[PDB]
RNA sequence: UGGUUUGGCACCUCGAUGUCGGCUCGUCGCAUCCUGGGGCUGGAGCAGGUCCCAAGGGUUGGGCUGUUCGCCCAUUAAAGCGGCACGCGAGCUGGGUUUAGAACGUCGUGAGACAGUUCGGUCUCUAUCCGCCGCGCGCGUCAGAAGCUUGAGGAAACCUGUCCCUAGUACGAGAGGACCGGGACGGACGAACCUCUGGUAUACCAGUUGUCCCACCAGGGGCACGGCUGGAUAGCCACGUUCGGACAGGAUAACCGCUGAAAGCAUCUAAGCGGGAAACCUCUUCCAAGACCAGGCUUCUCACCCUCUAGGAGGGAUAAGGCCCCCCGCAGACCACGGGAUUGAUAGACCAGACCUGGAAGCCUAGUAAUAGGUGCAGGGAACUGGCACUAACCGGCCGAAAACUUAC
């Protein structure tokens, strides 16, 4: 129904289309993964499949997680996530212990990307929210970049909870939809995605089959 | 080397360079020096780079070290004794030891020394 | 890369020398002009004996820009002085001779007479 | 600006309480035949005798 | 090492002649015209070059009817057919930005012999 | 009906309620500008006139007067009407109005005045509370920990234009010129990103003026906005690169209906059954079990004492785990967050590469000279990538676990 696969962001690079075009792409290493658990309606109340990724030494992991993985019947891994399906026929396809690779996708099929944004740190209003400052000369009094008026006078007499103003930004989940896929390399198990995707070098990223149009 | 991520130490790049050179020459002359921790942290790579330049003795290296530290006696003693003594060692030319805090300003110190085990 | 209240050099034989940008067409609050865009402007200085005297209002099209412009292939273009061409309603030139080279985008912008009359194209 | 009213005693004490200091940890080190306590941040200094102890 | 090297190598283009900034060069560029292609020749001088491995780029300049023109090409662009170096130059700096304020005879560059 | 202009009453505030526009920033109503759906026409069609429903989004840039108001210049769909102490000076601007000069004109013989005119004229305050934007410590979820998730419940966004087909067809004397449905290309706004273009680069490179210094030549350094000039690796950004504006379903307002007596007929209705929109509910993204009904699926340990007086409680010693200190980051106000601790590539150095810069010193040669050529893709170098335990993470300290019971099985 809706296929999915984990991976990691690597960097940027160019590729030239057969029609002699130019299109920047991103390199994503969708490494092999394993299935550790399956969620069924009568057991949990929904349908989804659990995945795992990453190579870690056995002594790193903690004992409860090690025991869970041993009961599942696979070696330890670093990260774990799940894909939420919509029916029972689809989940019937997946079984515990199965191995998935990047081949599952085909070129020309639009997908979605999920990840975390950058860390920008505390920032001013004009930068975080794109306010417009005021005159930098002709009689300023050190109000070059501060917003200014904030609300009414005695009616109602508050700040109208939800007003847009200064505060920290970034470091949150962000997703983009219907991104074109250019080429797939089997031996290297890497993806070439047109455009730019969120995240940082050596970060975590999960890609899913397109919903809007796919 | 990596430039200081935050604001400079003394209040100017010129002061940074001058203080760093003074600390380097004092270290070379004495061998053991104790001062504030951040100063030693900043100094360590500079001393390592200077000893690297010293290791492969030659006229060009002589000119460079002179240009940097500006003291004939210190350069002479350096290339007379230190250079050969570090012939067989690759990297790791200095060590920093944390020491007790100050009383006037409550700012930590640290002592740095030249490796002498071998 | 032209905005309001700009000075552009005319590369035509109609008699105009410099025209004063008024604003650019193509949509409400259209801000930036690019190669192959219809613009309305007024002439400031012109040859005394020219067909059109100073102070009239006319329409023109940008043909040369000084700001690097991305080409779909990857090549780039910039010129040493902005140039525009006097045009009328029928999307044809008012003059008869074009001076200096002209860009390539006019071909896919459908201005055929200008490209045909141009001495060189790029 | 300026404050309008004198706050309550309970409010004052409650806000004041949080303002305090925290003690550091200690480690046992043996030098010259007797054991004395020093912070772990000074272990090497104590071992090499570069820190004076009263 | 440019960890992307194992992906860049596949698209890397060989058979590109060596050259240096400040040299007279002419380039053959492919073009599409109403579904029919032709070969267009552009003769000029190079003034800058950014090292970019797969993304390395260079520029060419020519004077035409009293108004200068320049172009930028990706070094590995398939639209490029032949690079034909003509002469060898000699300038102290690797960038020739200062030419933009010179006209006529002043734009001439010494020939390397 | 509205209390929004000009008005009438003096009831709260002269041991103070600081004032018109403009800048920035909202929020609300519909008496609707477009965007949407209908109907009646003195509706051929395009295009017009009028009425009904509908508040999700948008509503430009300039010239003139301080101006409000108002006139004008060029496009788009439009350049909507109003309230919130004629929104907002403990956010800002002082152009006139309302201080002290002087002048013009008038009135007054005079000291002066004249909602008549012209010129310049000090805008104070270190955040106690409410509120708001973010982040922490503590505490319960009924043995104590750890991984993964359901979603009650909330927030974010909701914009359009041009062109080509259908077809010069329907229509119309001609001129002129369609509904509906497809296809291609654009404006604004927002989010992400640094691979191409651009901005930045206080320990990079080269040249160069003056001066002082290292015995002197050579070669170097300090200072003079980095002394001034020509260049940029990384990171952060836009003028740069991608992508977003739904489709579909459910129930509705305006309207159009099918079957039908009261009331032998008729009627969309009083019983019933149907169609019908950027309006409402799911459907898109994000937050979310402090939701006290304190959720769900799993794994780990489920055991050693002492005391008061045996009713429970307190104290000490432990397992699972956690914390402190240490090296770090693109995580960062501090905290927290993420990785690492010799069973090791976390940082530093070394080597190597990419990259930047542009041809080192010494020697030799030619030239009296100032200079050029060979040794030579030369010399120097931070941010990107790989190997190497050479240096630094250590003979280490602190917290941390079932009063129980009742009912059917
Ligand atoms: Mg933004
Ligand atoms: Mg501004
Ligand atoms: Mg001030
Ligand atoms: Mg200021
Ligand atoms: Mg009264
Ligand atoms: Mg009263
Ligand atoms: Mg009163
Ligand atoms: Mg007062
Ligand atoms: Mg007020
Ligand atoms: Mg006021
Ligand atoms: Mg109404
Ligand atoms: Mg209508
Ligand atoms: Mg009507
Ligand atoms: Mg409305
Ligand atoms: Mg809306
Ligand atoms: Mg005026
Ligand atoms: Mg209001
Ligand atoms: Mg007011
Ligand atoms: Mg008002
Ligand atoms: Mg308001
Ligand atoms: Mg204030
Ligand atoms: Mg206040
Ligand atoms: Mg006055
Ligand atoms: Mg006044
Ligand atoms: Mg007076
Ligand atoms: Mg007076
Ligand atoms: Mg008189
Ligand atoms: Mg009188
Ligand atoms: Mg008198
Ligand atoms: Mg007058
Ligand atoms: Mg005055
Ligand atoms: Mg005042
Ligand atoms: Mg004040
Ligand atoms: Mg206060
Ligand atoms: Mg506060
Ligand atoms: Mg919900
Ligand atoms: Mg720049
Ligand atoms: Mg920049
Ligand atoms: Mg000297
Ligand atoms: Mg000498
Ligand atoms: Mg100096
Ligand atoms: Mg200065
Ligand atoms: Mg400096
Ligand atoms: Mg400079
Ligand atoms: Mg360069
Ligand atoms: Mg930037
Ligand atoms: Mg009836
Ligand atoms: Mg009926
Ligand atoms: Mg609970
Ligand atoms: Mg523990
Ligand atoms: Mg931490
Ligand atoms: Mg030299
Ligand atoms: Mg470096
Ligand atoms: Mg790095
Ligand atoms: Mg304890």
């Amino acid at each position: 129904a809706r296929k999915g696969i984990l991976g990691t962001k690597l960097g940027m690079t160019q590729v030239f289309d057969e029609n002699n075009k130019v299109v920047p792409v991103t390199v994503v290493k969708a490494g092999p993964n394993v299935v550790t658990r399956i969620r069924t309606t009568e057991r949990d109340g929904y349908s989804a499949v659990q995945l795992a990724y990453g190579e870690i030494s056995p002594r790193k992991v903690i004992k409860p997680v090690a025991g869970q993985f041993a009961a599942a019947g696979v070696n330890p891994r670093r990260h774990v996530a799940e894909l939420r399906l919509d029916d029972e026929a689809a989940v019937a396809e997946y079984e515990v212990g199965q191995e998935l690779t990047a081949e599952i996708f085909s070129d020309g099929a639009y997908v979605d990307v999920t990840g975390t944004s950058k860390g920008k740190g505390f920032a001013g209003t004009m930068k975080r929210h794109g306010f417009r400052g005021q005159g930098a000369a002709h009689g300023a009094q050190a109000v070059h970049r501060r917003p200014g008026s904030i609300g009414g006078c005695a009616t109602p007499g508050r700040v109208f909870k939800g007003t847009r103003m200064s505060g920290r930004m970034g470091n949150d989940r962000v997703t983009t939809q219907n991104l074109k896929v250019h080429k797939v390399d089997a031996e290297n198990g890497v993806l070439l995605i047109k455009g730019a995707i969120p995240g940082r070098n050596g970060g975590l990223v999960v890609v899913r089959s397109a919903i809007k149009r796919g | 080397p990596k430039p200081t991520k935050g604001p400079r130490l003394g209040g100017s790049s010129s002061h940074q360079s001058a203080l760093l050179a003074n600390l380097a020459t004092s270290l070379f002359e004495h061998g053991r020096i104790k001062t504030t921790e951040p100063k030693a942290r900043a100094l360590r790579p500079y001393a390592e780079k200077l000893i690297t330049h010293a290791k492969k003795g030659a006229l060009h290296n002589r000119r460079e070290v002179m240009k940097k530290i500006r003291d004939k006696d210190v350069v002479h003693t350096l290339f007379a004794e230190i250079g050969p003594f570090y012939a067989d060692r690759n990297g790791g030319y200095t060590r920093i030891i944390k020491v007790e805090n100050r009383k006037g300003d409550n700012a930590p110190m640290a002592v740095i020394e030249l490796v002498r085990e071998k | 890369m032209i905005q309001q209240e700009s000075r552009l050099k005319v590369a035509d034989n109609t008699g105009a020398k410099e025209i004063l940008c008024i604003r650019v067409l193509g949509g409400s609050s259209r801000r930036y002009a690019g190669i192959g865009d219809v613009i309305v402007a007024t002439v400031k200085d012109a040859i005394p004996g020219g067909n059109v005297k100073r102070g009239d209002v006319v329409k023109a099209v940008v043909v040369r820009t000084v700001k690097e412009r991305r080409r779909a292939d990857g090549s780039y273009i910039k010129f040493d002085e902005n140039a525009a061409v006097i045009i009328k309603n029928d999307n044809d030139p008012r003059g008869t001779r074009i001076f200096g080279p002209v860009g390539r985008e006019l071909r896919e912008k459908k201005f055929m007479k200008i490209v045909s009359l141009a001495p060189e194209v790029l | 600006a300026v404050p309008k009213r004198r706050m309550s005693r309970a409010n004052t004490r409650s806000r004041r309480a949080q303002w305090k200091a925290e003690a550091p940890g200690l480690v046992t080190v043996s030098v010259a035949g007797q054991q004395r306590k020093v912070p772990r941040r000074l272990l090497k200094a104590a071992r090499l005798g570069l820190v004076d102890l009263d | 090492m440019n960890t992307l090297d194992f992906v860049d190598q596949a698209s890397l283009r060989d058979d590109i002649p060596t050259f240096s900034p400040g040299d007279t060069v002419n380039v053959h560029v492919k073009v599409i015209e109403g579904s029919k292609e032709r070969i267009q020749v552009f003769k000029g001088v190079v003034i800058r070059r950014q090292g970019g491995g797969i993304s390395e780029t260079f520029t060419v300049r020519k004077e035409s009817y009293g108004v200068g023109v320049e172009r930028t090409f990706p070094v590995h662009s398939p639209n490029i057919d032949h690079i034909d170096v003509l002469t060898r130059g000699d300038v102290r700096r690797a960038k020739l930005y200062y030419l933009r304020e010179l006209r006529g005879k002043k734009a001439k560059i010494k020939e390397k012999r």
